[PDB]
């Protein structure tokens, strides 16, 4: 899943 | 300011541009981005909280989750 850092 | 709500003040909570549940900016590597609404959520702020980031492609937050 997509994180804030990405 | 990129964010009109908190004016990018690092000492201010913001549930718009940081964690939508707690307003905190720490641990962006642990903030999940909802694939529908695009808000951020700390894994440890969810109910239930996740001990790690999910490997699954897509993730939907509690507000967008199709029960
Ligand atoms: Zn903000
Ligand atoms: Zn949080
Ligand atoms: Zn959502
Ligand atoms: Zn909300």
């Amino acid at each position: 899943a997509r994180t804030k850092q990405t | 300011p990129s964010c009109k709500h908190c004016k990018d003040d690092v000492n201010r909570l913001c549930r718009v541009c940081a964690c939508h549940l707690c307003g905190g900016r720490q641990d962006p590597d642990k903030q999940l981005m909802c694939d529908e609404c695009d808000m951020a959520f700390h894994i440890y702020c969810l109910d239930p909280p996740l001990s790690s980031v999910p490997s699954e492609d897509e993730w939907y937050c509690p507000e967008c989750r199709n029960d």
